[PDB]
């Protein structure tokens, strides 16, 4: 279907559309040739299977995060320094590069859309985080706040001007980019082990969860001053998304390559040991809200069914 | 010319990407080895398990290439001191397999970074590479000027950016390197590729870094501002930086994206070469010592030693010696001859060690430019030389030279001297025993006799070089004790080193010799006031000499006689370096020690601390009377 015959070995990204046509991601982390590539599939169940597919391209470079821009257009974080913007054609049948732009110093790691969808923000291994304007194709504003590697930036849900960011130096970042001194620390008292993943609640604005390097999990409440926090994983949290659920789940995936389904206080309700390698995201069906589909490492793209 | 690298931290095909690179200027490449975002697992199942390729093969690069043209790059994953257990266990294993891949394809260099306080686990992996057999790589330790905790944007509201001075908290990088090389034990494959940012510190903190092996200077593109017509250029501090590197002879290594898309991405390299082109050129002096930088030698003894033609030959290239030698003579024999004798009186000119006769040559030319008569004697104890003087003799000069083939010490004269002149110093003045050979030669000057030369002193200053040091700690050899080598003095052109203070003099010696009872032995105590934060490693020498009145020669730095080449430095190490703070004294006690057959040279610190007494008894170095 006009795409390689070949997809890469290292499932990196996951997302379901609006509609239920999975996202996704995927570089080599090994071999000759250290690229990426990005995929639709209308059949959730016929993926990771290359010329049984709806469309599919290659990057020229590998593939850390990725992001609808919606419904049409897709974000990605490159390990060549570039964020692009890939948009698919009328017909789904093509992804063609919208735009390129080589502005963060060393790989990009983390991107997140913002509430308008118009903009987005960018966070990178040079310490920076950048925020984007998507119609412009450049750089509104560029802040080193950090000391250290930008591991997560996750967008506020519904305010275009807020956001989350993460980081090797210790840091969980609120910033606000209305204050004049956007950014503000969120200590949770203690040098606590590095933050590594993060989402914001879908359903209170004053809420937001993370994961540390040690396999905690941790609830926020923003101005309380860390609720609640459980041991999920014997591993670094890669990765937290919650459900669309009305009072929702929220999946948490690991380098202990163990997904785990969590509750209102983080107690454990599903765990499937299904992957063989690093779980690399999570997303769940907008049409059934029971599934959750992972990728990972493995190569596999599991489905899970969530009581 | 420059030597310059780029940096990338992602290579999608090595082929091309090196194609590339070559097309753009460059002479190598900074790269992963494996890709790094793959984060590998060691212990635990199912992920160590993983199947497949862990990297890309040996095979797609020439080993010429791998050896000449790729620096391998720590995966950025690798934290071998984390505060969590499983992921020390981890990096460790990581650390080890990356390190023996980058030896396993001949790499020339292999950076790691040092980005934290706590290296100490990273050191301790690192060491142990190091002791895993003798394979030849390097090791550059990827360091900021300026840590990057203390050059953030001050825009978290409630955590602002410190805005008052911290005179050591800014140099903290530096304690990061000193901490991490003093845990290597000082290997000789670990050097210092130090990163320079947008906003250069103050001078001292750049300071900090004079005297460490600096072998790259990595240059992101981020730090360059744009000319009117949009090329990339630098500041002028920062080309203040680049021209103090360009003495250092770093390779210079590019890193980050393009900014200036406008143009195309050999610019950068083209604004260092151009840089590099304009730089104040090689000077007289600076144009022979190339070659000799930091290259330790023997001190030469001539007394002792008989020296070789060529050696002669290079002492004797040196026409400011030998001019400032023809004024000191001609001015002596105009005191002393007045213009109504300039018949009658005949002076009386010895010339000892006369090497193969420039200073003789010298004395000629000098009673000719004056207008008065002399009869030479040229007294040499070097047999070899002594040839080369009696067939001037014969060729040239005639009976008014009389050529003696003697030491000066056995020789009984015809007659007694109206001037003596030598040339017995070394870069310590009084290194070649100048004084004792002069003192045996007193008692055939006239009792109005003069000696050129008729003053000389040693002068000293205490430096820091931690690579000067490596080097000394180099000169190892078996069958004698093994720190004799820190007790003796090298002579070298000292190149790579801090001066801590303002050179003072320490042995001063004056001839004719009055004072009834003499002794050349010596004890002097030197206090230095040492400004800067700094770690000392030895003691430079220098000297300057009157050879009459205002006639002189030196090669204190801050006298020199300008273009004379001929004598380096001397450097006295010791055996431990002494951290030495801001504001402390540096106090150093020298003797000049002596028996019937042997001088020498005893040393200590005694401020901030004690040293031990370097050279007792000569035990490690003597100088041969
Ligand atoms: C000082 C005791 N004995 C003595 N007698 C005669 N000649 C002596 C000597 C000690 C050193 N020398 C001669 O002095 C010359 C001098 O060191 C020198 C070195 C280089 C040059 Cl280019 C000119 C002169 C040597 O020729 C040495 O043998």
């Amino acid at each position: 279907p006009n795409a390689p015959a070949c997809m890469e070995r290292q499932l990196e990204a996951a997302r379901y559309r609006s509609d239920g046509a999975l996202l996704l991601g995927a570089s080599s982390l090994s071999g000759r040739c250290w690229a990426g590539s990005l995929w639709l599939f209308k059949d959730p169940c016929a993926a990771p299977n290359e010329g049984f597919c709806s469309a599919g391209v290659q990057t020229e470079a590998g593939v850390a995060d990725l992001t609808w821009v919606g419904e049409r257009g897709i974000l990605v974080a490159s390990d060549s320094g570039a964020v692009e913007l890939w948009e698919l054609d009328e017909n789904e049948t093509l992804i063609v590069s919208k735009f390129c732009k080589y502005e963060h110093d060393d790989i990009v790691s983390t991107v997140s859309v913002l509430s308008s969808g118009t903009q987005a923000v960018s966070g990178s291994k040079d310490i920076c985080i950048k925020v984007w304007d998507l119609a412009q194709q450049v750089v509104l504003s560029s802040y080193r706040a950090h000391a250290a590697q930008v591991t997560c930036v996750a967008a506020s849900p519904h305010k275009d001007s807020v956001f989350l960011s993460c980081s090797e130096d210790n840091r969980i970042l609120l910033w606000d980019t209305r204050c004049p001194k956007p950014a503000s620390q969120i200590g949770c008292s203690a040098p606590g082990y590095l933050p590594t993943s993060l989402a914001w609640h879908p359903q209170q604005s004053e809420v937001f969860v993370f994961g540390d390097e040690n396999g905690t999990v941790s609830l926020v409440d923003t101005k309380s001053t860390c609720v609640l926090s459980s041991a999920v994983h014997s591993q670094c949290v890669t990765g937290l998304v919650f459900s669309p659920h009305s009072v929702p789940f929220l999946a948490s995936l690991s380098e202990d390559c163990s997904l785990a389904v969590l509750d209102s206080s983080l107690s454990e309700l599903f765990r499937s040991q299904a992957h063989r390698d690093f779980v690399r995201d999570a997303t769940w069906s907008p049409l059934n809200h029971s599934l959750l589909t992972t990728v990972g490492w493995d190569h596999q793209v599991v489905h899970h069914v969530v009581p | 010319r420059v030597s310059s690298g780029r940096d990338l931290n992602c290579v999608p095909e090595i082929a091309d990407t090196l194609g590339a690179v070559a097309k753009q200027g460059f002479d190598f490449l900074c790269m992963p080895v494996f890709h790094p975002r793959f984060k590998r697992e060691f212990i635990q199942e199912p992920a160590k398990n993983r199947p497949g390729p862990q990297t890309r093969s040996d095979l797609l690069l020439s080993g010429r290439d791998w050896n000449t043209l790729i620096v391998g790059k720590l995966s950025p994953w690798i934290r071998p001191d984390s505060k969590v257990e499983k992921i020390r266990r981890n990096s460790e294993a990581a650390m080890l397999q990356e390190l023996n891949f980058g030896a396993y394809l001949g790499l020339p260099a292999f950076l790691l970074p040092l980005n934290q306080e706590d290296n100490t686990n990273l050191a301790r992996v690192l060491t142990n590479h190091i002791h895993t057999g003798h394979h030849s790589s390097m090791f550059w330790m990827r360091v900021p000027l300026v840590a990057p905790e203390d050059l953030r944007d001050d825009i978290i509201e409630n955590a602002p950016t410190t805005h008052t001075e911290e005179y050591s908290g800014e140099e903290k990088t530096w304690m990061w390197w000193h901490n991490f090389r003093t845990l290597c034990d000082y290997s000789k494959r670990i050097a210092v590729a130090l990163e320079i940012g947008a906003d250069l510190p103050s001078n001292h903190v750049i300071d900090r870094w004079l005297g460490e092996p600096i072998k790259a200077a990595i240059l992101p593109t981020s730090i360059f501002l744009t000319n009117k017509k949009g090329f990339p250029v630098l500041s002028k501090m920062h080309q203040r930086l680049i021209f103090r590197l360009l003495k250092l002879e770093v390779q210079f290594i590019i890193t980050g994206t393009n900014h200036h898309s406008e143009k195309e991405f050999c610019s950068y390299l083209q604004y260092l070469e151009y840089l590099s082109q304009n730089r104040p050129p090689p000077n007289a002096y600076e144009l022979f010592a190339k070659g000799y930088e930091d290259y330790l030698q023997s001190p030469l003894q001539p007394l002792m030693d008989n020296l070789e033609s060529q050696t002669y030959e290079v002492f004797e290239k040196d026409p400011i010696k030998y001019s400032q030698y023809q004024q000191a003579i001609y001015k002596c024999l105009l005191d002393r001859v007045p213009e109504e004798e300039k018949d009658t009186n005949v002076q009386v000119l010895m010339v000892l060690g006369a090497g193969r006769g420039p200073l003789v040559n010298a004395s000629l030319r000098a009673a000719k430019q004056a207008d008065r008569r002399i009869k030479l004697y040229a007294v040499e104890k070097n047999p070899n030389a002594v040839v080369t003087l009696e067939n001037w003799q014969f060729e040239e000069w005639g009976s008014q030279v009389t050529v003696v083939s003697s030491d000066m010490r056995e020789w009984v004269a015809p007659e007694k001297a109206d001037i003596i002149v030598s040339e017995l110093l070394g870069s310590f003045a009084d290194n070649e025993l100048s004084p004792e050979c002069l003192d045996g030669a007193q008692h055939f000057l006239k009792d109005d006799g003069v000696s050129i030369p008729g003053e000389y002193t040693s002068f000293l200053a205490p430096i820091s070089s931690s690579k000067l040091y490596n080097e000394v700690r180099a000169c190892r050899e078996k069958d004698r004790d093994p720190e004799a080598q820190f007790e003796m003095p090298y002579v070298v052109r000292l190149h790579n080193f801090h001066q801590l203070s303002a050179p003072q003099p320490c042995f001063t010696f004056s001839h004719p010799n009055r004072d009834p009872m003499i002794d050349n032995n010596r004890y002097c105590t030197l206090e230095f006031p040492v400004e800067v934060n700094t770690v000392l490693h030895g003691f430079a020498g220098y000297f300057e000499t009157v050879l009459y009145q205002d006639i002189t020669l030196s090669i204190r730095p801050e006298t020199h006689s300008p273009g004379m080449f001929s004598w380096f430095p001397i450097l006295f190490p010791i055996k431990q370096p002494i951290t030495v703070r801001e504001g402390q004294t540096i106090c150093v006690r020298f003797w000049r020690c002596s028996n019937s057959k042997k001088v020498w040279y005893e040393w200590a610190v005694t401020a901030p601390v004690c040293s031990a007494i370097h050279n007792p008894t000569g035990r490690s170095y003597t100088i041969g009377l």
